[PDB]
């Protein structure tokens, strides 16, 4: 029962800045005989497997850039990244291997960038979906920052609330932006009762909603 | 080149059993400890078990959370790592990774999990397997154009999406699936120069391993 804990749970940093994150062990990970601390750091980028960064508390895995520095001893450990890059977006885990192996809870590192307006696209239901009695209308809102955004759907001017399912990507490892998808699902009967379908994005980059629509009777 | 490839993930009813495999190559298997680690959707990594190398008699250890319930083993002739999982619960739903552990008798011994497979996904649920429906997303009516595919109504996770067999990778966004009424839905967008569509073909490739579904859906104007 060695308990690992990390801090912070999450934070955000602009490219080129310095990042410090911490790891604590409920007991010492130090072998007094060999003088080694059994503590390693792993990087897990969105959609990838974990990757070994540092072991023995301070030894960099071969191939790992030197902006990544591991320090600490006994029960307290620190991973430092200087001149953080956009590609550094990831969850960082520390792990003891002094007594079996135990992972910490991770630190989610995000990157601050300049605000950016979403690019909004709307898509009517496909005839192949319609042919089966259902009707989904999709709205992509791509490459915005910051993450915080609200999408409203309007059917013939009035807000539709249910039938809506939303999903946000992880931050882009390249441009540090976010993207969101919003899908409105109706029966073909419902969809055929109305004409104007509207997707409206609220984002701090614009004082008025960002709107895309189409008419069924187009 | 060290390679580790997990297999055997899938849908399994609560209380049931399932055995994962991990095929290895590019190193002297019997020299190394091997570990299994898992990761529930959106949660932390959790170490589950290891099995020691030849010098150590291939003995095993387990985390409290699976001891008595999972069994880790290895086949030293075909160089495979296994994990038999029994009496499965919803909380066992996760991606499972095999990872090469230490060789303490090595002159280059360092203590870490240095190579990891791509992971195999496991879902523990009573819900039924259901293939996805894949619908094209084309504009109804400048510079760049965004197209997409809607992958609707499948169970369980995961599904994979690529565009033009991976040759379109830049400008793609595949959104995390969302669950609703025992069925997942996800979408993917791809953005290309309007000069290259529809003059060039754009097709999404969707696979759903649980139902062995493979789909190619061309996005044509309309
Ligand atoms: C330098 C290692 C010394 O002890 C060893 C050895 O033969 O070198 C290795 C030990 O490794 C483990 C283990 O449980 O097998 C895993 C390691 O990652 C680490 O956790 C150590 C632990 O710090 C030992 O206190 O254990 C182990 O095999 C060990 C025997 O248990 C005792 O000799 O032998
Ligand atoms: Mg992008
Ligand atoms: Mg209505
Ligand atoms: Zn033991």
């Amino acid at each position: 029962d060695i308990v690992m804990t990390q801090s912070p749970s999450s934070l955000a940093v602009s490219a080129g800045e310095k990042v410090t994150m911490s790891c604590k062990s409920s007991q010492s990970l130090l072998n007094s005989r060999t003088r080694k601390n059994y503590l390693a750091w792993y990087q897990q980028k969105p959609g990838q497997s974990p990757k070994l960064l540092i072991y023995w508390a301070s030894t960099r895995e071969s191939g790992v850039p030197d902006r990544f520095t591991g320090s600490g001893s006994g029960t307290d450990f620190t991973l430092t990244i200087s001149s953080v890059q956009a590609e550094d977006l990831a969850v960082y885990y520390c792990k003891q291997s002094y007594n079996l192996r135990t992972f910490g809870g991770g630190t989610k590192l995000e990157l601050k960038r300049a605000d950016a307006a979403p690019t909004v696209s709307i898509f009517p239901p496909s005839s192949e979906q319609l042919t089966s009695g259902g009707a989904s209308v999709v709205c992509f809102l791509n490459n915005f920052y910051p993450k915080s955004i609200a999408v409203k759907w309007k059917i013939d001017g009035s807000e539709r609330q249910n039938g809506v399912l939303n999903s946000w990507t992880d931050q882009d490892k390249k441009d540090s932006t976010y993207s969101m998808s919003s899908t409105l699902t109706l029966t073909k009967d419902e969809y055929e009762r109305h004409n104007s379908y509207t997707c409206e994005a609220t984002h701090k980059t614009s004082t008025s909603p960002i709107v895309k629509s189409f008419n069924r009777n187009e | 080149e060290v390679k580790l490839v997990e297999s055997g993930g899938g849908l399994v009813q609560s209380g049931g059993s399932l055995r994962l495999s991990c095929a290895t190559s590019g190193f002297t298997f019997t020299d190394y400890y091997m570990s299994w680690v898992r990761q529930p959707p959106g949660k932390a990594l959790e170490w589950l078990a290891f099995i020691r190398n030849k010098a150590k008699g291939y003995t095993t250890e387990y985390s409290s959370s699976v001891k008595g319930r999972f069994t880790i083993s290895r086949d030293n002739s075909q160089s495979f790592l296994y994990l038999q999982m029994n009496t499965l619960r919803a909380e066992d739903s996760a991606t499972y990774y095999c990872a090469r552990d230490i060789n303490p008798g090595s002159d280059g011994y360092y203590d870490a999990l240095d190579y990891w497979g791509q992971g195999t996904s496991v879902t523990v649920s009573r819900a039924k397997t259901t293939p996805p429906s894949v619908y094209p997303l084309a504009p109804g009516s400048n510079s760049m154009v965004t197209l997409g595919c809607l992958v609707k109504g499948y169970f369980p996770e995961p599904v994979t999406v690529t565009w033009n067999s991976g040759s379109l990778s830049s400008g793609v966004h595949t959104f995390p699936a969302v669950l609703q009424s025992d069925l997942y839905t996800l979408s993917s967008s791809v953005t290309v120069p309007s000069s290259t569509w529809p003059s060039e073909t754009v097709t999404c490739n969707v696979a759903h391993p649980a139902s062995s579904t493979k789909v190619d859906k061309k996005i044509v104007p309309r």
